[PDB]
RNA sequence: UUGGCACCUCGAUGUCGGCUCAUCGCAUCCUGGGGCUGUAGUCGGUCCCAAGGGUUGGGCUGUUCGCCCAUUAAAGCGGUACGCGAGCUGGGUUCAGAACGUCGUGAGACAGUUCGGUCCCUAUCCGUCGCGGGCGCAGGAAAUUUGAGAGGAGCUGUCCUUAGUACGAGAGGACCGGGAUGGACGCACCGCUGGUGUACCAGUUGUUCUGCCAAGGGCAUCGCUGGGUAGCUAUGUGCGGACGGGAUAAGUGCUGAAAGCAUCUAAGCAUGAAGCCCCCCUCAAGAUGAGAUUUCCCAUUCCGCAAGGAAGUAAGAUCCCUGAAAGAUGAUCAGGUUGAUAGGUCUGAGGUGGAAGUGUGGCGACACAUGGAGCUGACAGAUACUAAUCGAUCGAGGACUUAAC
């Protein structure tokens, strides 16, 4: 996973 | 090159008619100096246009100068003014029919200023 | 100028009308050519009778473009159309007949054949 | 070797002999005068200074009002050095002209380039452009400056700054025409710097 | 620009005719092609007159063999041996791009007699 | 876009050392003074070179 | 590369493939120099020396890879967080929806497939690219410069001769040496070819205004359309990688002994590569090792007994102003009333294309003559008509030893 999806 | 003055090219052409038409009328007016560097060549290539005096040149003159009243209780339009009364007061001198003086800076916004007028 | 993909009339009685541009030859290289320059190309369009048929890949020799060719002169020349002459590989034509002008700068190069075969030359 | 240095005016266009068309730039560089010859047992070298375009006496300084003083000619705008031309064959003061250069050799033209202002990378380097479509937010960038590794950018990574301002030498030119009446030097091709800039043109390094 | 003038003016052509860039006239063009030099007729509508004293250039543009063809060449080089102007024509702009995609008629009929 | 670390004062001073502003082109006018920016019309008389315009 | 271990990070180290920018190592794809060949010549095979330069345009697939088309001198392998997302895109992986196949009673699951799916940051410091202000360089200045060092460039194809010669039964076919013409790249500049050119010229539509016709102005993307000066430009033009020196690598050797011979070596001499150090171009004395040449200004006044410190000034420069061949701003350059720096005026270049008014012909729309006319932004040459006024500020009195004077 890690996915960059900081909101 | 001119200068663009931070305006619209039809806004441009809208504040140098507005400029040159009210120094034809009022003879001293007070902007700031690259308005007054911008609209001195503009001024005397009109009056050089005043100085033929044939229907032509007047034909020119009458796509710029705005229609403002110049002399009260006379009905003299400023058109009729280039023709009746600079041309004949510039009729020896040859070019250099305004000149720039320099004031201080403004207080608003730190413009400096400049007087205009007809010599 | 000639490029990758440009589609070019066929000028002379090879039987292809209209052809497309594969490849220009000269270098590594460069993606123009403009006159006298050979490219390899493959037919789109052709008449039914005729010897070269449709999808051939075949090759070509650039005999008229609207871009202006300078001489050395100062005189320059422009045509109104792209236009090529199919070669067997060699500079010797496929068709017999050529149709159209010619520009000079196939003269220059080994082109003789081409030059006498056309109608006019400027 | 020869050279003389003076002002360009233009370019024009100049048929000879043929039907064929030149492009020419048209060179005032007479007349020079010899102010300062450099020798090897006191300056270290050999070299003669040639004075151009003499000016008014209001803009020239005493120090260059007394520099000129030996050569006995005005002060001069433009001063340069010459190096190395074959010694001595020029006395101080000595006129040179547009006559030392006949009308088939070729020489060397050098000059200040014209001034372009602060500009990007894809002007100044020619780096090739990002994509205007397909989402991309990327064009007339510079590119990334380099690896993760080193910590730093490595030297000479071309980056937008000022483009001219500097001198360019442009090799092995030929001179079309020589007008020793109005002091005339008709060059073939191009040559850097505007107009009316100074520009020097020496012999060739042959062969 | 007067020193380009005066560098320029020993090698002008001052034998050519005046010509409006409106009209169809005949270039006669001397061609090297080897010993002898033939002289091929250039008939067709002047298009361009692009100023600049030696770097005057004009464009004669014809129709052959159903291909537009246009040549341009400079005013006064020693290329072109003779100039003779067919016929005036009467047109409204120093420009005429318009006429090289009308054919063939709606260039005869902007192309009319003075 | 974010500072590590803050600025010390003596490196802030460094960098306030070019933000001054200078003395301006001030002269003597030749009519009253005192004193008259150079290229510009008195404020006080109202005169330049040297007559009364306003 | 696939792995093994789990040392660093889970109060975050953004992970594939592409775009942009590159740099480095040869275990070298080509180009350069060689040895052995079962190398007759061209083309080859293998192994050395060599990183200087260059190593492509597509079709398919998210793809790297791979296959194919067409070239090329070749389309080389790898490292740099499988280089690079505070430089860029999210097509695939890897959210929340919905299906197909399969498994599961079921909720649901699947390196099985498909459709769709929010990529934030105003740069503090070091780094890089440019531009300034100080102080130093034992007096203050204006110019011209040497070069310790550093950067840039470094690539090659095709054709003709030699010569259809050497070689080879033939087919085929040179090494070496000359001369042209190209590709890619780079540097300059518009004189041509074009592009652009929002204060240039003309045509034309709708509405409003100058009381009306005529003639014009405003707005409608610069209203639209056709051209176009200067400047900036490439796709345009000119030029470059040329000829060459020194020490060399792999190789080829000469004379020669250890070892009476032999021997490329242990001493002495060569020859030898697109490697190296120069010749080509550029920045360069903050090169604190601060260099060098030419030419000006001079050696005041007052305190401090010595060191030194204040005021005025010379040579010169600056503040302020007119501007661009320059430019974000500084800076640079041309100039400041014994002068052409800018604007105006006049005359021209170029551009546009035949102004207004009048007259003629026609019912009229319109055409013709006056007339290459009128108009014209930055392009030239003349001309002080206007503005660069008067003014002010900074700027040295030259330390001590040693040899001759």
């Amino acid at each position: 996973a890690a996915a960059a999806a900081a909101a | 090159s001119y200068r663009k003055l931070g305006r619209t090219s039809a806004q441009r052409k809208a504040m140098l008619r507005d400029l040159t038409t009210d120094l034809i009328i009022n003879e001293r007016i007070e902007t700031t100096e690259t308005r007054a560097k911008e609209l001195r060549s503009v001024v005397e290539k009109m009056i050089t246009l005043g100085k033929r005096g044939d229907l032509h040149a007047r034909r020119q003159a009458a796509a710029y100068i705005r229609n403002e009243v110049a002399n009260e209780e006379n009905n003299q339009d400023a058109l009729q003014k280039l023709f009746s009364d600079i041309a004949t007061r510039y009729e020896e001198r040859q070019g250099g029919y305004t000149r720039i003086m320099k004031l201080g800076p403004r207080r608003g916004d730190g413009a400096p200023m400049a007087i205009i007028e007809l010599v | 100028m000639i490029q990758q993909e440009t589609r070019l009339k066929v000028a002379d009685n090879s039987g292809a009308r209209e052809v497309l541009t594969i490849k220009v030859l000269g270098g590594s290289g460069r993606k123009t050519a403009n006159i006298g320059d050979v490219i390899v190309c493959t037919v789109k369009q052709a008449t039914p009778g005729g010897v070269v048929k449709k999808g051939e890949v075949v090759k070509a020799v650039i005999v008229r473009t609207k871009s202006g060719a300078r001489r050395s002169d100062g005189s320059y020349i422009s045509f109104d159309e792209n236009a090529c002459v199919i070669i067997r590989d060699d500079k010797s034509p496929r068709g017999t007949r050529i149709f159209g002008p010619v520009a000079r700068e196939l003269r220059e190069n080994n082109f003789m054949k081409i030059v006498s075969l056309a109608p006019e030359v400027i | 070797t020869k050279g003389i240095l003076g002002r360009k005016i233009g370019m024009t266009q100049v048929f000879a002999e043929n039907g064929d068309l030149i492009p020419v730039t048209v060179i005032e560089a007479a007349p020079n005068v010899v102010l300062q010859k450099k020798t090897a047992e006191n300056d270290g070298y050999e070299a003669i200074q040639l004075g151009f375009d003499d000016k008014r006496e209001k803009l020239s300084n005493k120090p260059e009002k007394g520099h000129v003083a030996k050569a006995e000619t005005a002060p001069k705008r433009f001063v340069k050095e010459l190096r190395g031309v074959e010694m001595d064959a020029y006395e101080v003061g000595q006129e040179v002209k547009v006559e030392i250069f006949s009308a088939g050799e070729i020489v060397d033209v050098t000059g200040v380039s014209k001034g372009k202002g602060f500009q990007g990378a894809i002007k100044r380097h020619g780096q090739s452009r990002g994509p205007m479509s397909h989402g991309s937010r990327y064009h007339r960038r510079p590119g990334s400056m380099g690896p993760v590794d080193p910590n730093r950018v490595f030297k000479g990574k071309l980056l937008p700054g000022r483009m001219g301002g500097e001198q360019i030498t442009v090799q092995n030119l030929e001179i079309v025409k020589v007008d020793a009446e109005r002091n005339l030097l008709l060059i073939k091709g191009n040559v850097p710097g505007a107009k009316k800039s100074l520009i020097t043109v020496k012999s060739a390094v042959k062969s | 620009q007067k020193l380009i003038e005066d560098i320029t003016k020993e090698q002008l052509r001052t034998d050519l005719p005046a010509f409006r860039p409106g009209d169809t006239l005949r270039v006669h063009v001397k061609v090297v092609e080897g010993n002898r030099e033939r002289i091929q007729i250039f008939e067709g509508v002047v298009i361009k007159r692009r100023g600049g004293g030696i770097s005057e250039t004009f464009t004669v543009r014809k129709i052959s063999y159903g291909v537009g063809v246009e040549r341009t060449f400079p005013v006064h080089t020693p290329k072109i041996a003779k100039i003779e102007v067919v016929r005036y024509g009467k047109v409204r702009r120093a420009k005429l791009y318009y006429l090289r995609e009308l054919r063939g008629k709606a260039a005869r009929i902007k192309e009319i007699r003075r | 876009a974010v500072p590590f670390r803050r600025t010390s004062k003596m490196k802030k001073r460094l960098r306030r050392t070019h933000f001054k502003l200078n003395v301006p082109g001030m002269t003597e006018c030749p009519s009253c003074g005192e004193m008259k920016l150079s290229h510009r019309v008195c404020k006080a008389c109202g005169s330049y070179n040297g007559k009364d315009i306003n």
